[PDB]
């Protein structure tokens, strides 16, 4: 059981986690409090399941992306906090899971790509505001094969990833910690990390229309923000 | 053709270090300015997607960590060669920038100027690391301003600063083409989070789009 | 005075050498050193990470159908799936990965590789694959007879769902004298065993991915500059 | 003979260098150090000094009509008597400052500021004010009911007359990519609580004055040239 | 106009030592002098008042000691190029002053004379500290002398000297335009008393007036 | 090899600086110093006389 503040995610396969690149998230540490006026520290409010909608995962499906933390700039304590602080600092447990029966196949790629910049395909305009903040609602990999950036989907397991094989797990949690060059960052302005759900192998049953949702919950960790109040004399 | 094989016999990982791999001097910056009557002097904006070589060596990684060392090599050609002097000053971030040969910015005594003759060897100046981050973000997934005009991929901490390079001399009879190549070395270098190596070729230089 | 004389190779700028140079700015303070996760020392810990191999090897197949290889109830048992030309350096199922793009930077590359193999089928889906090695300069096997009588491995993808494949040294190199590559360093051929096995509530077209990674004792030197890419629309803004 | 060889970056003249170089008058012996007053060895020690604040606000205001704020018994308390953004790079009530002046001699500039404001009415003039500090990205208040819901002080000048005003962590910097400022640092907005109370014999418009000083971890690096100057009569005094 | 911010993390005070704030090789003096047939040389007398750059930032301070670095920077244009020599004459107080090229004072044994040139790397010289108080006053509110014709703010002890510039060589066919640009370092900086910045544009080199 | 490069104010004749040169007659014995009175060490003891 994933149990985060309030929130509770009750599964019985659990257990097999990625701590991303082998570094558990941490507050920020007090001989690097050099950078900006003491950090906050709610630990309750925030440390929480945010469980987003589920996506139908299909055959002819290509990929979800959602940017964190824009995917929680507008759901709850910690879309409060974002829209009204200016600096935050947290890491991130992303839980995945992928409830099919034992006659779905397929095989999905959660991977957690840090400073995903995007490319667009066929111009040499950058992608606007809307096309990169979408939300809780996230998006779709209109080209998963080089995701979206000319990079390549094989080498996208260099990054910190499991993998949702239908056969064997239905479930994948990734441990992101606070992966920036900066101390502290800017969360309306800046998104930290890229949770990426890519099929490689694609879904299939022989029955009637087949679909699978997805299931994806993101539990910020370790949060910090600047301000609300200080001693002033 | 051919096809040969060999009992290759290596034993060491020292060459692929990042302080190996990546501490080359490769030509950052080729252009050539005339010298005669930005005009006719050499500004360069300090970055490393001006050649897709050095550029796809260096995205294979999220963040780097790295000294500049900024060889100037400076060769003249007549539309004889004489001796001419050269400036080449560094304006950093928050200096600002000529627009002339002759304009009141290359006198500034807060820039680092290095002065340099054609006929001596080629000058070199180590750039620290400059920017406010810990660490250059090759890749930024952001904004730098709010919803202004408009800016992705563009990081206001990671700017190296302008390399702006004119003749020092008064104006003389015959016309001169001077070119101008920069060959950078990053040294000291830290390298965090490796990435997948580009498959499709690049489009522009600001992003990261991809014609397929 | 100190008495000197200049030797050949004065004044030269030799683009590889590692001389200090005098700073820019002295009494500047760089910004501190600040814990990023995930540091990269030396580039082999980019080529020991798993990536997927594009084991379809039909020229009709274009982009993510490159990386798997489709099996179902049709297909004549007797049939060769995928066989993996062991070249890094010549295109394949090798050349698009971790270990074929950082392989591309270095000249001479020497050392063990890893192949994983996951089975992407439903749970209940059964059947064999016979998974060969052959060494180079040996003979690629053509028939299911050919492969079991080499280096193979006879996998069930019962419970079973992947295998690690441990490929003993992978050498090459460049050669000038190009027309020059390594002709061989070995294949992984795939065979059916038996047949794929589904019930008839599951989809009967499965389907594998392939992985590769290096090992331990990968190696790499003489650094060149990669082929993967070649020449930029707004290239003014740096200039202006 | 000792064998040397030239470097690239050898009979250059760089301007920030640290070099000794040859004396042009060996065995002058110069005047000798004496004990003069007031040494600064750090600039920051100048920073750290207070100064007044031009806390007007108005374009109107002209001289040293910007020094102070003129409060009476006419200001409908409802009124924000100024506001202070706490940007040094900006024009407004800090450019014009001892940390306003320093700090543009450098690009990135960070750390805690303090403002002392001194109320300068008669000793019998009674009233409140309301002191408040908006953090970045916060809402400027425009109301004082959106004032005492900051970080904010009451401040009764009677028998007090004084407010040491800690502020945290004020930072900021220059960017190119200039058309980039820092958009907020902050705020500092006043509001009439109660009134001004004045006896019949003293005057009714009393005034406020305003300072600002560096604490002990205000720090500046990445020196630059100040554009407060830009530029002569009599210059030829020099070369003839 | 976009507004970004970014977390500023800077630790350490080094960077505004005054040893550090005021030791850059400034440009002081740039004036050119022809070289055919002061006439045709090179005289200027050693000030911080010529460049409001400088200027502005000696005079935070009242009083200063430092020892000047003077690199002189020598570029010839003609009216290709020869090889020149070129001598640096610095003429302490007290010392007599060349008025032309051939002067019998350039010949002066006890002046310090630096002989360059114009193909080599740029004379540097370190003048001492040339007062005879024990630090230069910036500010001087007072008179040089008694009644006698009105000199305010000028310290008689202030004085360094002038530096002065010819070529050494005999008349050559062509005529020659010489750029001479003199760059002084302070160094070993002390500083005493700092004062407000100033506000308003100067109007002379030889007093603090303004305009308003 | 020994890695050098030149600094500004090289190759310059500065009138008032103190180097060694090259003597034009090495392995040339002088005349021997010989006590001859009345020497002057400083130019103070110049002046100290009426």
């Amino acid at each position: 059981q994933l149990k985060l503040g309030n929130s509770a995610i009750v599964t019985q396969e659990a257990a097999n986690y990625c701590c991303a690149y082998g570094e558990w998230p941490n507050y920020l540490p007090d001989h690097e409090a050099v950078a900006i006026d003491k950090p906050t520290q709610p630990e309750t409010a925030t440390d929480r399941f945010y469980t987003l909608k589920s996506v139908k995962w299909e055959t002819g499906s290509t990929g979800w992306w959602w940017k964190l933390p824009d995917a929680l700039n507008n759901i709850g304590m910690f879309g409060q906090n974002v829209q009204h602080h200016y600096l935050y600092r947290s890491g991130f447990l992303i839980h995945v899971q992928c409830n099919a029966t034992k006659f779905h196949q397929g095989a999905l790629l959660v991977v957690a790509i840090p400073e995903h910049q995007r490319g667009a395909h066929n111009t040499n305009t950058s992608p606007g505001f809307d096309d990169i903040m979408k939300g809780e609602e996230g998006g779709t990999f209109n080209h998963p094969y080089v995701l979206d950036d000319g990079t390549s989907l094989a080498c996208a397991t260099i990054f910190p990833h499991q993998w949702i094989n239908l056969r064997t797990n239905n479930s994948a949690t990734i441990v992101l910690p606070w992966m920036n060059a900066a101390p502290m960052d800017f969360p309306l302005r800046h998104n930290q990390w890229t949770l990426a759900i890519i099929p490689v192998v694609p879904l299939g049953t022989r029955t009637t229309s087949s679909m699978v949702p997805i299931t994806v919950s993101i539990a910020p960790m370790c949060c910090e923000f600047n301000g609300l109040r200080h001693a002033i004399t | 053709a051919i096809q040969t094989r060999t009992v290759i016999n290596q034993h060491g990982v020292s060459e692929t270090l990042v302080e190996n791999f990546l501490s080359r001097a490769a030509l950052v910056s080729k252009r050539s300015f005339e010298y005669k009557d930005d005009k006719n002097f050499f500004k360069w904006t300090i970055n490393t997607r001006s050649f897709v070589q050095l550029r796809r060596k260096l995205e294979l990684f999220t963040y780097l960590r790295f000294d500049a060392e900024i060889t100037i090599l400076t060769t003249v050609a007549v539309n004889g060669l004489p001796d001419l002097t050269l400036q080449a000053m560094f304006v950093p971030t928050g200096a600002l920038t000529p627009e002339k040969q002759d304009s009141f910015h290359w006198q500034s005594g807060s820039n680092a100027s290095v002065f340099f003759k054609i006929s001596d060897p080629p000058a070199r100046i180590t750039i620290p690391f400059m920017c406010i981050n810990s660490a250059y973000s090759v890749f930024y997934d952001g904004f730098a301003g709010f919803e202004k005009n408009g800016l992705y991929g563009i990081n206001p901490a990671d700017t190296i600063g302008n390399l702006c390079v004119r003749i020092v001399n008064e104006h003389q009879p015959v016309g001169f083409t001077v070119t101008v190549r920069v060959y950078m070395k990053p040294k000291h270098i830290k390298a965090w989070a490796p990435r997948p190596p580009r498959t499709l070729p690049y489009m522009s230089i600001a992003n990261a789009n991809y014609k397929g | 005075g100190v008495p000197t004389y200049l030797l050949p190779g004065s004044g030269q700028f030799l683009t590889t050498d590692d001389h200090s140079s005098a700073p820019a700015l002295p009494c500047f303070n760089p910004t501190p050193e600040m814990h990023i996760p995930g540091q990269v020392r030396n580039m082999l810990e980019v080529v020991q990470v798993e990536s997927m191999m594009e084991i379809n090897n039909t020229e009709s197949a274009v982009g993510m159908e490159r990386l798997k290889v489709d099996i179902s109830a049709l297909t004549d048992v007797d049939q060769l799936l995928f066989n993996i030309p062991l070249d890094i350096q010549l295109d394949g199922p090798l050349r698009n990965t971790l270990v074929g793009n950082i392989s591309r930077y270095y000249t001479h590359w020497s050392g063990s590789l890893e192949m994983t193999f996951m089975f992407c089928g439903s749970f209940m889906a059964a059947g064999k694959l016979i998974l060969c090695y052959t060494p180079p300069g040996g003979s690629c096997p053509t028939t299911r007879e050919t492969a079991m009588l080499g280096t193979h491995i006879v996998w069930d993808f019962g419970l079973q769902s992947s295998v690690t494949l441990i490929i003993p040294w992978i050498s090459g190199s460049h050669y000038r004298m190009a027309k020059s590559t390594n002709a061989n360093v070995g294949y992984v051929t795939c065979f059916m065993q038996t047949n794929l096995i589904v019930p008839s509530e599951s989809s009967d077209t499965c389907s594998l991915i392939g992985f590769i990674a290096a090992k331990d004792d990968f190696s790499l030197r003489l650094m060149r500059d990669s082929p993967d890419i070649g020449q930029l629309h707004a290239a003014e803004a740096a200039y202006q």
